[PDB]
């Protein structure tokens, strides 16, 4: 009850 | 049996001592520690995890292990040492997580400390972080838990670069998820302690060796000065973070309205100055929208907003933001503090007593820059006498000094006063002007010396 | 010692209790210094069996201890009328404060709806004391919470009497302070806090009479302008008002 198991995305850095 | 366990423990003594004496040729030895580990008895059980450590913590090097005979068997020494370390903390998550026994978790913890102060460095200290923090996560205090709460603050002083303390503060901040931010108060304290935030003849050389020296030396001092720089850049961005992990924790403590506001406002006020200007002026909308225990939580809104208006240079950044309505927080919320009991016991802004940051709410509005004793001072302290018709002398004779030292010579404060504009309720008198209440009936009072400190008061 | 095995045979005992401590109240009256240290020793063990409970509150809230803090309110309400004869605070009508603050600790030790009876005892004892030592009693902020508590503030016939016996409270204590020049002034935190609750009849009538009371006060203290070194003026408007109801 307090497993630590925390996935793809992005970071819009770009003009 | 004993014989036994002493013997076991002549063994595990002579195996440290080699290991000491030559570490890089005996790491078969640790495995034999490991065997010996296995033994049933508890107590031969704890020595050898205490070598376990003892030998971890005198082969670990200072530095991190970059990861993959001069290099090669180094390496292999190393990828081989880490093995161990690796097996080491399984065990060790394996005995905490198990929870006579209670002994052994205890030194499971000592251990685990041990290797938090000094292996923090070193590789697998988000494992070991995890393991630690998993301990305090829960409801109640854990034994060692004051070890650990330690060990974490110590790391947070000397980690100067702070990426140590952005692990934990990371660590820490995923068990206020799970925990839906309701942890112990001192665990919000481990913030308080990040450094990151609150720093605010010779022997001979050949023709050849000379040149070296002289190479090397020109690199070192460019070294030097491209790591300075990159020190402060990389501190700088990792203050960033740490402020956007540690306000997003509170600001999300203060939706929740748990009885952690206590120590959200404490890390706020604490770390306001580290924030943008943009975010002052917000800062003070969230502390205000809380007015609809509660009396108390009210009492931290209105001090910290006079601690963050506190900050200097305030009168240069002139972000104004009208803290007149927190003002009239403080000059309505006397009255219900009078209202209710309240008892010191024997043996949050920035301490507890409630009683104590009222004095010291006055304390800072006294030592605000003639900000008051424009006639609103005798408007504000006049309640304050009539909410001192209760709690203990000491407090009384508290706030009755606070005007006793003021600068500002009015004295009818406690007497037939100036119109009590500001919510009212209260003798407004307007336009009197008679040098002519409260301390005739304080004299007639369960303590004695109440009588005393009026006549003194009436005297000076 | 006579004194000594008197209290005790009638902290024994507790028509034959209130002889017996009619008995030890004259042979306290008789060596008031003697017995004043008889009195403390009272005073200290109960205030020992209330620093136990709150390490229980049994002990400190059972009938014989309940008879047990009236006698000694009792005792000291007579030493207190003694200093003033004296014109000196005897030590044991010192010791009243104590026993103030042993009542006021159980009290809110206990402040469940059930042993809200005790506390009204306890509050009439502390008032009838204040009133006969002639020093104000702070049992504003408790009355209020008596009367402001889910029993009494929310509506059955338990909930009536303890309401009106608060009210009762209130009112004794409002004609006690109602001679102090201050007493509107001390009255304005409960006539707020009591009109605040308000927005049932007997709540409406012990406000409107508390109103009335500030208002008075007020008057007469706007009529005894005269400075504060003048105070026998304040102490003769002090005694011209008596609101005895």
């Amino acid at each position: 009850w307090n497993s630590d198991s925390d996935e793809n995305n992005v970071e819009i850095v770009t003009a | 049996v004993k014989q036994q366990i002493k013997n076991d423990k002549e063994a595990l003594g002579i195996q440290a001592q080699q290991l000491l004496e030559e570490p890089v040729e005996n790491l078969h030895l640790i495995r034999n520690i490991f065997e010996k580990f296995d033994s049933p008895y508890i107590t031969i059980k704890k020595l050898s995890l205490l070598t376990l450590l003892a030998v971890f913590r005198d082969i670990i090097p200072g530095y991190k292990i970059r990861p993959l005979k001069e290099v090669a068997q180094r390496w292999e020494y190393e990828q081989t040492l880490l093995k161990h370390y690796a097996k080491f903390l399984q065990t060790l998550e394996t005995i905490l997580k198990s929870f006579t026994q209670l002994s052994l978790y205890q030194v499971a913890v000592r251990c685990c400390t041990k290797l938090i102060e000094q292996a923090s460095h070193f590789n697998l200290s988000e494992k070991l972080f995890a393991l630690a923090v998993r301990q305090i996560s829960h409801k109640t205090k854990r034994p060692g838990f004051d070890g650990i709460i330690n060990s974490l603050k110590n790391i947070f002083e000397e980690d100067n670069l702070g990426k140590t303390s952005l692990k934990c503060v990371t660590i820490l901040s995923r068990m206020f998820k799970q925990r839906n931010y309701d942890v112990l108060p001192d665990v919000y304290d481990l913030f308080l302690s990040v450094n990151i935030l609150n720093d605010m003849d010779l022997p001979y050389l050949t023709k050849k060796a000379r040149k070296n020296y002289k190479e090397t030396k020109k690199i070192t001092q460019e070294m030097k000065e491209a790591d300075a720089v990159i020190t402060a850049q990389d501190k700088e961005k990792y203050q960033s973070e740490i402020l956007k992990i540690i306000f997003i924790t509170y600001f999300k403590t203060l939706q929740l309205k748990g009885k952690l506001i206590g120590n959200a406002l404490e890390g706020v006020a604490r770390l306001s100055h580290l924030l943008n200007i943009e975010f002052l002026g917000d800062l003070l909308q969230v502390l205000r929208e809380l007015v609809m225990q509660a009396t108390r939580e009210a009492l931290l809104t209105v001090s910290t907003a006079f601690e963050i208006a506190s900050a200097q240079g305030v009168g240069k950044l002139n972000l104004d933001l009208d803290l007149g309505l927190f003002v009239q927080r403080l000059y309505k919320i006397i009255f219900p503090f009078s209202l209710n009991p309240d008892a010191d016991l024997n043996k949050v802004v920035n301490a507890t007593t409630e009683m104590e940051m009222l004095l010291k709410c006055f304390q800072v509005f006294f030592f605000k820059s003639k900000n008051i004793s424009s006639s609103r001072l005798s408007s504000f302290s006049k309640r304050l006498a009539i909410a001192s018709m209760q709690l203990p002398e000491h407090s009384a004779s508290a706030d009755l000094a606070l005007l006793k030292k003021l600068l500002s010579r009015y004295s009818k404060l406690s007497r037939l006063l100036t119109s009590e504009e500001q919510i009212g309720d209260g003798i407004y008198n307007p336009f009197i002007e008679d040098p002519d209440y409260e301390p005739f009936l304080l004299k007639n009072h369960y303590s004695p010396a109440v009588s005393q400190s009026a006549k003194e008061l009436l005297k000076s | 010692f006579v004194l000594k095995e008197v209290y005790l045979g009638m902290a024994r005992q507790s028509d034959k209790i209130n002889f017996l401590k009619n008995s030890a109240v004259n042979l306290f009256l008789l060596d008031a210094e003697s017995c004043y240290l008889i009195g403390f020793r009272y005073i200290r063990q109960l205030a020992i069996t209330l620093r136990n409970t709150i390490h229980s509150r049994k002990p400190v809230q059972s009938w014989s201890y309940v008879h047990s803090l009236d006698f000694w309110a009792r005792l000291l309400s007579q030493a207190a009328w003694l200093s003033r004869e004296k014109g000196v605070a005897s030590e044991l009508q010192s010791l009243v404060y104590p026993l103030v603050q042993i009542a006021l600790g159980v009290i809110m030790s206990s402040p469940s709806s059930q042993l809200f009876p005790m506390r009204f005892h306890i509050i009439r004892s502390l008032i009838y004391l204040s009133r006969h030592t002639g020093v104000f009693i702070p049992l504003a902020p408790s009355l209020f919470e008596v009367l402001d508590s889910s029993y009494v503030s929310r509506k059955k016939v338990y909930q009536d009497g303890l309401i009106d016996q608060l009210l009762e409270l209130l009112s004794e204590y409002y004609v006690l302070y109602a001679t102090d020049i201050s007493f509107p002034e001390l009255v304005i935190p409960a006539i707020v806090r009591s009109k605040r609750f308000a927005k049932n009849r007997g709540l409406l009538t012990l406000v409107n009479r508390l109103e009335q009371q500030s208002k008075f006060m007020t008057e007469k203290r706007n009529q005894q302008k005269f400075a504060p070194i003048d105070s026998d003026s304040v102490e003769q408007f002090a005694q011209t008002i008596d609101w005895q109801q």
